């Protein structure tokens, strides 16, 4: 059973590179095809390039062409991908993956890495500050309100509402990365118009990288 | 598993001294790691089907059928969708997803006998979906 | 270079039933074809190889077939967690191993217009230069939806960005955020911000707006 072992998350600045690692145990690559791709946050899978022993070279998608380079170590079992220039729509999951093509006929016994993700931002690791979405005065007898996690660096931040206890209507977005190169996202909910003197709502957000916790209360503006 | 693959018996060779017509070689592989290979080969008036069984090694590629005594060896070709068997008489053959020569891959079959010392001079079998006596 | 065509690239269904889903290369390409499952957040998943054949453990219920240009896969008869989405890809000893675009194999139900929300900027946030405006289409159904910013009446582009739920799995709508981001000195210049929305569901577009100042 061949396994692929990839070097873990990396953040990397706008114009630097990135040299991602594949390392093989219980088996190598010399008759099967190594190949990279990646898939960009929501996105697709794109196939970067990959070593083909069938026909002794590596080769590349256009795409990539002139700002990847795919390369193996026969000694340490170890695939690479080095991507050059990196810009913001490099952030994504980069796999390598073993295709098992080289009997005539097989069991397609693939193999994939665990995935490496790149965030390519200038940021340093930094908490959330924590805004209301308050519930408009202005509807099917419901409001909306939420709060939107600004500014920290790097993902992820989690969201409850009311300690877990309002799961109920609750939406939290999936993060966007900012150009400042920090992320922002927001998580609402849809509660009772009635419920808006009477029933507190606090978000509590966590983001552990920077050991941080914020809990704002939501309230209907003075 | 019962996984299936088709495929032409394009051209063949050996270091000793011939199909008509042949029909597609059709490959299953079984639970267990073997794989049987099905072809149709008109020889003589007479349609011959031919089965060999492979029997699964601990090496990639490499099988033995005819009760041990052959060792056979299959490898993909440069050329796209294209195989070559070896076998071990000593035999060679050319496997493709195409019924249509590609000069290439005949052309790459020629170095692979010649470095496994078959005679050079390759025999192109021509192709037919069905054998007619 | 060889493209991998997957139309429709969404499918809307329900347990009971059967899925077809196409992809075409833009040339032959024999039997060197795969099909892979993703869910949101989670590792692709091979389904299917050399175009015909089931990876191991892969139920029954999924078959792919065709050779040359035009490939399949078939869920006989969906069940609930089979609502992902589907690519094939060139797979095979020569390049390229090119993908296909994918298709979103979805829930059906009914058209459901955004409840639409708008909220200003907070006090506390406008006091460090930056003011983030936000609306909220909420519960809607299909995905097809456009979000536009009007301050004082004018069109605003390049200062927003949007992001989406994944179909709820009670009842199967998407929700989205739109949020406009403006230095305080920006905001400080107009007086009605504004957010248009247009949506299938919708017989006019729907505006909320607010005042700059309750
Ligand atoms: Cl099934």
């Amino acid at each position: 059973q061949v396994q692929l072992v990839q070097s873990g998350a990396e953040v990397q600045k706008p114009g630097s590179s990135v040299k991602v690692s594949c390392k093989a145990s219980g088996g190598t690559f010399s008759r099967y095809p190594l190949i990279w791709v990646r898939q960009t946050p929501g996105q697709g899978l794109e196939w970067m390039g990959g070593i083909f022993p069938v026909i002794g070279r590596t080769n590349y998608a256009e795409k990539f062409q002139g700002r990847v380079t795919i390369t193996a170590d026969e000694s340490t079992s170890t695939a690479y991908m080095e991507l050059n220039s990196l810009t913001s729509e490099d952030t994504a999951v980069y796999y390598c993956a073993r295709l098992d093509t080289y009997e005539i006929l097989g069991y397609g016994t693939d193999v994939w890495g665990q995935g490496t993700t790149v965030t390519v931002s200038s940021a340093s690791t930094k908490g959330p500050s924590v805004f209301p979405l308050a519930p408009s005065s202005k509807s099917g007898g419901t409001a909306a309100l939420g709060c939107l996690v600004k500014d920290y660096f790097p993902e992820p931040v989690t969201v409850s509402w009311n300690s877990g206890a309002l799961t109920s209507g609750v939406h939290t977005f999936p993060a966007v990365l900012q150009s400042s190169g920090l992320y922002s996202l927001s998580s609402v909910v849809t509660v009772p118009s009635s419920s808006l003197g009477t029933q507190t709502y606090i978000c509590n957000v966590n983001h552990k990288p920077s050991n941080t916790k914020v809990d704002k209360k939501v309230e209907p503006k003075s | 598993v019962a996984v299936s693959g088709k495929w032409y018996l394009k051209a063949m060779t050996a270091d000793q001294e011939k199909p008509d017509s042949v029909t597609p070689m059709i490959l299953k592989a079984q639970k267990g790691g073997n794989l049987e290979a099905k072809i149709t080969m008109l020889t003589n008036g007479q349609c011959q089907n031919i089965t060999v069984v492979l029997h699964k090694t601990s090496e990639p590629g490499k099988y033995t059928a005819y009760e041990g005594q052959r060792v056979v060896f299959i490898q993909p070709s440069p050329v796209r969708d294209h195989y070559i068997l070896y076998c071990e008489i000593r035999m060679a053959k050319l496997l493709g997803r195409d019924p249509e020569q590609s000069q290439e891959a005949l052309e790459d079959f020629r170095e692979f006998s010649r470095a496994k010392g078959l005679n050079q001079e390759i025999l192109e079998l021509a192709q037919s979906e069905t054998c007619s006596p | 270079e060889i493209v991998l065509t997957q139309s429709p690239a969404t499918l809307s269904l329900s347990p009971g039933e059967r899925a077809t889903l196409s992809c075409r290369a833009s040339e032959s390409v024999s039997s060197s074809v795969a099909w892979y499952q993703q869910k949101f957040g989670q590792a692709p998943r091979l389904l299917i190889y050399d175009a015909s054949n089931r990876a191991t453990g892969i139920p029954a219920r999924f078959s792919g077939s065709g050779s040359g240009t035009d490939f399949t896969l078939t869920i006989s008869s969906l069940e609930p967690e089979d609502f992902a989405v589907y690519y094939c890809q060139l797979r095979s000893n020569w390049p390229p191993l090119t993908f296909g675009g994918g298709t979103k194999v979805q829930i059906k139900r009914t058209v459901a217009a955004p409840s639409v929300f708008i909220f200003p900027p907070s006090d506390e946030q406008l006091k460090s230069g930056t003011a983030s405006v936000v609306c909220l289409l909420n519960n809607f159904y299909p995905r097809e939806a456009k979000v536009q910013w009007k301050v004082d009446n004018a069109l605003q582009s390049g200062n927003s960005q949007e992001s989406v739920t994944e179909q709820d799995s009670k009842d199967s709508t998407y929700s989205l955020s739109s949020t406009l981001t403006l230095s305080k000195a920006d905001y400080e210049k107009h007086k009605v911000y504004a957010c248009e929305v247009t949506h299938q569901g919708l017989s006019s577009p729907v505006t909320k707006s607010f005042n700059r100042g309750e």
